[PDB]
């Protein structure tokens, strides 16, 4: 058969990933511009929300050295790919779990709906890639929102998950953090309540 | 804004390391036990950030000067350069390449690294750059030392530099590690060996590149990176 | 005082590098053009200094501590150990082993080395010890970096440690260089290549020795040295 | 035939040999005990002499980075092999050429006569081993003395040199340095007046 | 009292059988699912019992006479002998070697063995001895018969003798099994095959040793044992 | 790299291990001297303690054919390697689980504190090696004591276990058995509450 | 290591090189435009100079079939690569030794100072490549000027020649030929007074 050049194989990001990708957290000085966890200037169109979560290993223990990259549509359902700290909104961001509480946070707006390749609307979602010590190749997931139940029920991607119970692992829970709208999205890498991870 | 106009070759997850590779101990509890769920590519997966407009500092790519506290870092001065192409051989221009590493003695400037080898007051350990219009990148740095770590009772990472590459989409984004030609620690590392196929391991080994060295100054290593092949859509929804 | 009571196997001067090896440029004007004159072994050649009574300082063998100016040297912590035997396989005990080298960046602490890589304020670069009663020696040091030098326009010594070994006589005394397993600079060096036979080159390459490493501390390299075989006289003057 | 283990191959001492073997000269601090160029305490039996010399390459230029090891009998013709800085006399010493003038010096006594293995007396001699950048394997020679002409004429080692003219390369010239007895022994590595070098 | 003065080469746990080897069915539920926790060697691990003053009976090493009920056991009379050394090749003198096995028919003298082949009234199946000052041990016994066991539906242990060896510390203590040259059951056994590397399997196979046999009397097999290499501490806490 | 002779590979002790190493348990006669489960004669210095435990597989079922070897300091924190059944104390002993109840017992004294190689005190501990049918290479663990909470908190070995929860699996529980001080130490080879096992 | 395409290997130009590269000298008719030995028309800025020289082999005998190529800055220290016979000045020229006398000549202007890559001024120089029968790969040298003593002493290129004596082999001698300023530059390929040749 036709065989292309092989892709460069993945390796773990390792425990000191912060030195390269999360400078403040590693304990180091930051450069003038950093790619980080504030996707929206206060000005940006849409409903401003806080996202936060903790990450659990197969033993139910906090993964305190996780590194997360996110990609989401803006409030108007447009992917803003021209990354710029001067942008009202960036579709891309990065975050990491604090070593003490093991919690990451992201400041964003709720994404608008986009269609899949067949033209079917997907429920509002944030694409997530999870990296850490002990993770050889990053894990893909999606965060959807519990106050979008009608959309989530019809999502052509959620519906590819064979078991209804596993779809629940992807639905972030609306709550309030310091009085502000938030959604909690905990990730369980392994075992009971294991988060659905995707290949594409 | 971004558009869905391409598809990316499916990953070979037997070429990449699998999730569960128990000799690498932390992988045991941090690997899923359920199968990944395959999903078709949509705009969500086939687009991603472009960093053309990110503001890079003058020394962002040069670890010999980007943590200057009065002197040069101690260690083997090296250029690490190469090309980012996709699996079709197409160059991947204007793409973000990030790297980070320990100092010459295998010590990381991270608060969680308590290895007894000293920090270097003139070495930070992070670099970044965009590939040029032809897919080439380059960094200048010190060759990192082996780093002992609590896996087995006597385990030592080979000299290595961590790499992250964005590429054209979130589907292409990759984190990996560069190793150095001939390092006898490579066959012994459980993290290297998370990769089952030795030919895949070979793809992570940078080669000495004398052609690219500055005489009386610094040596050079060549490390090329291949991201998933990108193609146009064809015959979809018909 | 010393006595003539042994004979030493004749050197193979095609196993050793020859004097004239023009790729190593300084050898051209510093090699004899007349043949060496062979002479029989007498007391003058079959005896030599024994250093059992030389006074060694506490850190003479430990380059991590013997140039202490407030900190540890930066670089890959390594033990270099091995055994000195003669060509008959007999251990050579209580023999002087001296070594010297550049720092982690290929800079020598010598006033004539103006390479731009910085000196390390906590690294001197000299070690010495006697082999033990079983012929074993050991040093602790930092792995030296490659050193560029004005031979060809882009020539670089591999990582190397210089060794001098006294042995039982002036006939056995040897100066050599240790190289490191897998270093891709080794086949390229005109000084390495002054040795014509690649199997002779192999005898100068120290092997990674994980068995001898201190976990979470320092790696180790093994470098064994073979001096001329020593035998009793027989059937002389009769 | 019988093949033993091969000897470890020689390599050049390199230009920075002083770091390891001639610390002061490299510009470095010395250790409490160093093996160096004073073989005799003022007390030692025998005629105290100074030896000095310069070393020339094939172009007639000074080899300013030479390193020399010497081995000689004491005044009573005995080899003192138990090396000790407290000894009245050491048979072994080291020296090196100054970088400015390219001259080495050694402080010693004139050696007494020893016999070769056949029982024939050799003329008074100092065994020398020369090391330097560009010298792949060290060069062996002997320094004999011009005021020992009767002995030198009968030396069973000098007589192994086929050409009388080449024997002259090994005869050091008695002179005075600051009013003290000395012998100059210049070495010519290559070309006209090339010093005899030995294999044994 | 015992002293911490040595270190033991780290085990290769891919050379040894892994814990989880599912064809050996009982290992599925009796293997840890968490990684082993590596700890540095202390006096706790680097010391162990010395049995030089354990009182051995006259026939403790001789299974032909240590269960005497008025006759000799039935079966192939054999001497089982060899040397205990460490990985450096050092003999391991005065060490405890214990062994146990079934009779000539594959029947164990244990209440839980209900195999239908009879017990032998003159055979017990246990021996012990110390290695001598040069590391050698010797037993006399009957060659054990293959033993069927409830694993797969037609699984049979090759002829085998169980071995336990103390060595210098609890870190060297080992239990293993001896197998016999040419036994065609060896490649079929899921306990043998818990060892992944066939060269490691080969290290458990005793060789017919005609040189050690008593003519008209008993044959002999040779089974050498290698314990973890022991070396002195070096450069610790400095 | 340097490759030494390979170690003889481990194999399971098998179900009939008692016949070689725990003669009573096999249903078999003992020899004059046996290595068994009494490390301390009643006259030994230190606090006399009964130790006991059961061993569970990954399905929570008793492992009734376990063989255990133990190694511990005397009350004064010294290892006694001269094994001799005449001694008031031996640092080494052996025990096994009854086929009926699955419980092993040891009779010993509480060990004194021992320093690690860096000179840091370790909490009182007994080193255990566990062998059985289905165990291909023995499992190393340590038994510490719940009435040494202050020392356990500071143990350099305990503190190498990354999760505090797992440290608990190595703390034996003080009770009383027939008026005498005892500690229960159950081992779970696999699954929930899995005992920490060491490599060294 | 990284290995590129190998360079096409050099071969001797051979005795009849003139037929391809110095047409007059071969005894042959010239074409309309030839690359020859006049780098400066009489109108060129700078000091007009005749250069001449002979070439000697290792036996001190004239090399009568030499071909030389030269490359030099104009009087203002700039290299002019746009070769054109209309130019007042060309930085490139060619010459050859007469078969009869063995002497080559060039007509040029004294080059101005050029900085090296580190910004250090080099003394006025002409780059020369020498080709001939018996020369397997061309020899690179430089012609400097004896009336630039101060600049020669400071040249970073001259100072890469380790022995001061050898530096002299590259200094052309000012004279007068028929009232006009000239410099003689003899090259000795081998032996006594051997001209320094470069690798770059
Ligand atoms: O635990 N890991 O994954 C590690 C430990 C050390 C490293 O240098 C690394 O790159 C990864
Ligand atoms: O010129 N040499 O001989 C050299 C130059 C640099 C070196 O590091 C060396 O060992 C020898
Ligand atoms: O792996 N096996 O099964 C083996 C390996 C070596 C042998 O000699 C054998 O009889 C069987
Ligand atoms: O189950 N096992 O482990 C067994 C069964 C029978 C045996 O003879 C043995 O050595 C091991
Ligand atoms: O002497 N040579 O160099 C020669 C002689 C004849 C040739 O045709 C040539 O190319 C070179
Ligand atoms: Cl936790
Ligand atoms: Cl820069
Ligand atoms: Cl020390
Ligand atoms: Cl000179
Ligand atoms: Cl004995
Ligand atoms: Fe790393
Ligand atoms: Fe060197
Ligand atoms: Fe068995
Ligand atoms: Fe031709």
């Amino acid at each position: 058969p036709i065989e292309l050049l092989p892709e460069t194989p993945s390796q773990t990001a390792g425990p000191y990933v912060h030195i390269g990708l999360a400078l403040e957290a590693a304990g180091n000085p930051t450069r003038d511009q950093e790619i980080w966890n504030r996707l929206a200037k206060p000005d940006a169109p849409g409903e401003h929300i806080l996202l936060l979560g903790q990450v659990y290993d197969g033993n139910g223990h906090l993964v305190r050295d996780s590194f997360l990259e996110v990609w989401q549509a803006d409030a108007n359902g447009e992917y803003q790919d021209a990354y710029n700290l001067e942008n009202a909104f960036n579709s891309f961001g990065r975050t990491a779990t604090t070593f003490d509480a093991g919690e990451w946070t992201l400041h964003t707006v709720k994404p608008g709906v986009v269609n899949n390749a067949a033209g079917v609307p997907m429920a509002p979602h944030i694409n997530i890639s999870l990296f850490a010590r002990g993770i050889n190749i990053h894990l893909h997931t999606r965060l959807y929102f519990d106050d979008e139940a009608q959309a989530n029920a019809k999502c052509p991607v959620l519906n590819l998950i064979e078991q209804p119970q596993r779809r629940e692992t992807l639905i972030a829970k609306r709550c309030e953090v310091d009085g502000k709208t938030a959604y909690r999205f905990d990730i369980r890498i392994q075992g009971e309540g294991e988060t659905v991870f995707f290949d594409f | 804004p971004a558009q869905d106009n391409s598809r990316f070759v499916i990953r070979d997850r037997n070429w990449h390391p699998k999730a569960l590779t128990p000799d690498y101990k932390t992988s045991i509890a941090r690997s899923p036990r359920q199968a990944l769920v395959s999903i078709p590519q949509s705009i969500s997966e086939t687009t991603g950030p472009n960093f053309s407009h990110l503001g890079f500092g003058a020394h962002d790519h040069d670890l010999l000067l980007n943590f200057n506290n009065g002197g040069l870092p101690i260690g083997e001065r090296i250029i690490v350069a190469g090309r980012v192409v996709d699996q079709y051989g197409k160059p991947v221009p204007n793409t973000l390449v990030e790297m980070w590493q320990a100092n010459a003695g295998g010590r990381y400037r991270h608060k969680n690294d308590r290895y007894l080898a000293p920090l270097d007051p003139n070495f930070g350990g992070v670099g970044r750059c965009l590939t040029d219009s032809d897919g080439y990148y380059s960094f200048r740095t010190i060759k990192p030392g082996p780093h002992p770590w609590r896996n087995g009772p006597n385990d030592w990472r080979p000299a290595h530099i961590h790499f992250g590459i964005s590429g054209p989409s979130i589907a292409t984004k990759l984190i990996t590690q560069l190793y150095f030609e001939g390092d006898p620690l490579i066959p012994m590392c459980p993290i290297v060996k998370s990769i089952a196929n030795p030919e895949a391991v070979q793809q992570l080994i940078a080669k000495l590149d004398m052609n690219n060295a500055n005489p009386m100054d610094c040596l050079a290593y060549r490390f090329d990176i291949v991201l998933r092949g990108q193609r146009k859509t064809h015959f979809e929804n018909c």
